[PDB]
This record gives C-alpha cells, structure tokens and sequence, in this order.
C-alpha cells in the first residue's frame, strides 16, 4: 500500500469532453482525503452514500476517478435521478450509487477569447446512456426518415455539440471541471484505504 | 464526551478591544475546524470565523475583517477571537462551533458568552403620560439605562388592568418601555391613577399623574 | 450574494406534521450539504439533520431530512409532532463565493391552543413630549398565538422606512404573546401628515390602527 494519485486527476492539466468522460482506475494505495474535503475551494461537493468524515477508516476494493467539463449550470446532474442533457445523453450516474461528485469553477483556465470549442457535449441519443454507460458515437443522428449516410442538413445532425467558453460568459455559462468517484465492495483483497495502515 | 466553554464575554464602549476564548474538552482538538457563530439578541444566528483544523488558513465574514483575528492553541484545546476595534453591531452572543471538515456539520455549540458594545452609562427615565382615548391609559418609561426599572400603579394599590411591557433597546443604547392600565370607561374622571417608576441602578423615583 | 431565505413562522397541531422550507437565493442549494439547526428559547442550537438527510445519534425519527431537486431548496419535516419541538429552526450550508450562510430562521409553533389574533392599542405623543420638542408614538400589541408578528408604519398611508424601534414577542402569564413597536419623530412631522397608521401582520391577517394630530 502507498498514496493514491489524487494530485493528477484533479491537479491535471487537459480534461476530457462530457461525451467521451475520462476514468482513471485507483487500486493498490492507501489514499489521502485530507486534500479533499479541507479543500474548501470546490463548489459542489457532495457524496452519495458514505460521509466524507467516516472515509479514512475505511477500505475500497477500487476507486474510479471519472474526471470531465461541462457548463456550470449543468453540475445539477451529475448526481442521481437528477437529468438533462448531460445525464441523458452524456454521463448518468446510476440510483444506488455510492460515491462523491467534486466540482470547481475553471474559466480561467477552460475559457479562451472567441470560444474554447475544445469541449463538447451529446445532443441527440435514442437511448438514455445507462448507469455510467459511454457514447462517444460521432454518427450523424438520422432526425428524419431519409438516411444521412454523411454530411449534415435537415434530417442530419452532428450528434455533438460545442461549449463556447469566453471568459466574459454568465456565471452559470462557464466551464467547471468535474471528479466523480466511484467506490467498489468486492469480495476480493482491498488495496486501497485511509488513514487505516493498521491492517495490511 | 464533548463539551466547550467560551469566557471573556461583557461591555464595552464602540471602539475597545475584547477578547473571547473558547475552551475545549472531549474530542481530538488537533482533528476538527474551529468557528466563531454569533447571534443577535432576538435576530438569527451569523457565521463570523473559522480557522483551519493546523491553523494554517483562517476565514471571516466580512463584516469584521480587519478587526477580529481567529487564533486557534491546539495544544492547549484553546480559540481565541482577538476583537479588536468594536462596533455595535457586533453585539450578540458568540459561540464556539465544532466542524471536522468545511462543508458544514457545526456539530456542538457551547453555550457562549454575551458581548454587549454600548456607549451609553447609567441614567433615570423620562416619564410621559399616555392618556386614555373600555379604555385604557399608561405611562412611558423613556430613555433610562440598565435593565431593569419597575412600575408600580397607584402606589401599589392598583393590580387590575396592568400589562407592563417589555422595553425595547432604542438605537441610542437606551432602553424604554411603556405600562398601560385598563380601566373602565365610567372610571376616569374620579380616580386618580398615578404611575411608579423606580430605577434602582439610578435610584431615580419617578412619580406620574395621569390625565384624561 | 448567495443568501438563504426562510419562512417566518409555521404552526400545526400536535400529531400533525409540518414542513419548513428553506430556498436559495443568487446561488444553488443541492450543490453543498444542507444543515437543520433546533434552537429551543434561551439555549444554544443542536443539530436535527446534516448532510441534506442524516440525523445524528440520539435524534428521533420524526426528523427527515429532504433536498428538493427542483425547487432549489430544501425542506425539514417533522413528522408526529412532540410539544417539546416547539423552538426555532434554522438551515446551514456553504458556497464557493459567501461562506457559511444561515437561514432567516423559522419559529416552529406546536399549537397548545386556539389561534389569537393580537389586540393592537396605539398611542399619540403626549402633550407633555411634544412641549420638551420630541414626539414618540406608542403602539402596543397583546394576546396573540402563535408567537410572531410583523409591524409595519405608514405615514399618512405611505411607508415608514426608519425611526422604528420594536420588540420581541414574549410570553404573556396566559401563554398567548405580546410586543410593543415605538416610532420616533420629531414635533414637525407629527402635525404635517393627516394621520399616521400601526400596522400588524399575524398569520396571514393584518390589524391597524392610526391617530390623528390636530385636537
Ligand atoms: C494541488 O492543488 C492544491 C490547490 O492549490 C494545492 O494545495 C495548496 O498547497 C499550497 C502549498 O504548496 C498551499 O499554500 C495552498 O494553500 C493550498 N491550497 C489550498 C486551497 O489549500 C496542493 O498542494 C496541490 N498538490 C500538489 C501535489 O502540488
């Protein structure tokens, strides 16, 4: 057991698209939640099924570091049941979900002069992407009867869509990076935990 | 087990320094947020400070930035709030709040001491007459400093009608309040009804007729 | 400028159950932890409810705890009403830009009896104040419940933004309330409009009365 990589997947440079919502696996390393909730620097941190203060005495199987950008006022969904077009056709947390989702404000650094076009998002999906299912399809979404097989026009759209992040947007408008961490109760060996070295 | 005490709480005229200190018995002091909560007397209840868990990384409301300093003593179970420069605002009672993480959880709150930020000093009362229109009559008790000050009605005598409100504290840090006798209508005209006033932090007796 | 904004007062029977709400302002509640804070009269606050629905060791279940996913705001529900609950409630959470923010605070009233509409009396400076060139009006409220009201002034039927001073309702020997509201003024303005109006709100109905200078 040794220190999880928590200064990467937050303190990271480039980050993924809503749609193609990057995950980086943690396992083998007793990890370091101080950084995390004495943090206070986020804007939405909350977790789903487990208090934040009870996390050091316990242990984990593995922990997933799903990591993405979306617009501010669409956090709202990255929780359970909550929905829209970020949990429907881009990244759907699922109802007995058992982790913690942590967001901050990033226009500083997501945001060029012009629209940092960089980031995208879902528009058009005929199924609702399943508990942490993906769909980085970049097939043209047939909105007619007549097929697409191509370029778009009517009856044929790009399936995603872009964020125009200027640093001059509403406060709700501007690009926040996300964490969502996934906890797993596997009855195998654990080799992640807190602040609980004790039991090797 | 968990408990703590705040001490260093009184008066003291605007601009004076002050300074609260909490005392901290029960859990691992070296492991939680430590937060100063004020609350109004009679208003709801305002975050003021918190100091990180290592005191590393203090926070305050604006309201008092660059006049109150948190101070956390982690080996002696000890915060301290350093109120230097007073205002009347800042009157209330401050107590100090547990946390363990920043997202909320002000898990105990002691039982606070009162601060109390007025200029004013000792004075009597001003008494006025409030002369009726059943209907009913009063004094007014104005502008007199510490609570309390009694009323009594016709010398003692009268107990019927008598509602003596509670004084509120006027802007100028003087209290005043107001005691009104209801009595029958048929009644004034022949009976006297003088009111009692006895401030005695002042030993200021005042006597008033009142009049039709 | 992330504000909590909460109701006033609510009042239910006994066995009933009540609900307080408790929406965000410029802001979004359901983005942090929620806290429900249960302050009894004269005593510090414990805590009924942290992290939007958990209630601590030694809580009971009437307590519940829920976050609204689409009203943007969070509500406290204490089921089976106990007389013992009576007491204010106030809502905690933080953001990003303010800090810790509160609630305005609720008085959660356990009806014990009838409600009362207050009896309002409202006095002129005496003639006496005026000769020594200061004027006070004298506005005294009693026998109401549950315990809270509103005073609003009106001068010559137009609001009264400063000069008023009022109480905190407190408990009268028949368990129903009673405040008082004094508004300053100086002799000129007291003659100058054509009467001066005391207006008090207590769920839902408002009582007035006003006074005329001139004799
Ligand atoms: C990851 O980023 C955080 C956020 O800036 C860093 O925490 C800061 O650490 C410095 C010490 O170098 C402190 O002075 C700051 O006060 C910390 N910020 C906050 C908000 O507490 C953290 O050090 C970074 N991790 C690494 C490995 O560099």
């Amino acid at each position: 057991t040794n220190l999880c990589p928590f200064g990467e997947v937050f303190n990271a440079t480039r980050f993924a698209s809503v749609y193609a919502w990057n995950r980086k696996r943690i396992s083998n390393c007793v990890a370091d939640y101080s950084v995390l909730y004495n943090s206070a620097s986020f804007s939405t941190f909350k977790c789903y099924g487990v208090s934040p203060t009870k996390l050091n005495d316990l242990c984990f199987t593995n922990v997933y570091a799903d990591s993405f950008v979306i617009r501010g006022d669409e956090v709202r969904q990255i929780a359970p049941g909550q929905t829209g077009k970020i949990a429907d056709y881009n990244y759907k947390l699922p109802d007995d979900f058992t982790g913690c989702v942590i967001a901050w404000n990033s226009n500083n650094l997501d945001s060029k002069v012009g629209g940092n076009y960089n980031y995208l998002y879902r528009l058009f999906r005929k199924s609702n992407l399943k508990p942490f299912e993906r769909d980085i399809s970049t097939e043209i979404y047939q909105a007619g009867s007549t097929p697409c097989n191509g370029v778009e026009g009517f009856n044929c759209y790009f399936p995603l869509q872009s964020y125009g992040f200027q640093p001059t947007n509403g406060v709700g408008y501007q690009p926040y990076r996300v964490v969502v961490l996934s906890f797993e109760l596997l009855h195998a060996p654990a080799t992640v935990c807190g602040p609980k070295k004790s039991t090797n | 087990e968990v408990q703590l005490v705040e001490s260093g709480g009184g008066l003291v005229q605007p601009g004076g320094s002050l300074r609260l200190s909490c005392a901290a018995s029960g859990f691992t002091f070296s492991s939680y947020w430590m937060s100063w909560v004020r609350q109004a007397p009679g208003k709801g209840l305002e975050w003021v400070a918190n100091i990180k868990q290592d005191g590393s990384e203090k926070y305050y409301v604006d309201s008092v930035k660059g006049r109150f300093t948190i101070s956390r003593d982690n080996a002696k179970n000890s915060l301290y709030l350093q109120m230097n420069s007073l205002r009347a605002e800042d009157t209330a009672v401050y107590y100090c709040t547990r946390a363990g993480w920043v997202r909320g959880a002000f898990d105990i709150w002691g039982q606070g001491t009162m601060v109390t930020v007025s200029s004013a000093s000792t004075k009597g009362p001003s008494v006025f007459p409030l002369a009726p229109s059943t209907a009913a009559l009063g004094c007014l008790v104005k502008d007199y400093f510490p609570e309390p000050v009694t009323v009594s009605w016709n010398s003692g005598a009268l107990t019927s009608g008598v509602h003596t409100f509670p004084a509120v504290l006027q802007s100028s840090g003087l209290y005043s309040l107001s005691s009104v006798v209801t009595v029958p209508s048929s009644s004034l005209g022949t009976q006297t009804y003088i009111c009692n006033v006895n401030h005695k932090p002042s030993n200021t007796k005042v006597d008033k007729r009142v009049e039709p | 400028n992330f504000m909590l904004t909460q109701p006033h007062s609510v009042s239910e029977s006994p066995g009933k159950t009540v609900t307080i709400s408790c929406t965000g302002s410029s802001g979004s509640i359901a983005s942090n932890y929620v806290q429900w804070y249960q302050q009894r009269p004269g005593s510090a606050p414990t805590t009924v409810i942290y992290e939007d629905n958990q209630r601590p060791s030694g809580v009971p279940d009437r307590f519940s705890g829920s976050i609204d996913s689409s009203s943007n705001s969070a509500s406290l529900t204490i089921s089976g009403l106990k007389t013992e609950d009576e007491a204010d409630y106030y809502c905690q959470s933080y953001d990003s830009s303010n800090l810790w923010v509160f609630g305005g605070g609720t008085k959660l009233t356990v009806l014990g009896q009838p409600k009362a509409a207050p009896s309002v009396t409202l006095f002129p400076p005496s003639s006496e104040e005026l000769q020594a060139n200061k004027a006070t009006l004298v506005c005294l409220i009693s026998d109401f419940y549950p315990g809270a009201v509103t005073v609003a002034w009106k001068a010559d039927s137009s609001p009264v933004k400063a000069g008023v001073e009022t109480t905190t309702p407190s408990k009268q020997s028949n368990n129903k309330y009673a405040a008082s509201s004094y508004l300053s003024l100086t002799p000129e303005q007291w003659k100058s409009h054509r009467s001066y109006s005391c207006q008090v709100t207590h769920e839902g109905s408002t009582v007035e009365k006003t006074v005329a200078p001139t004799e």
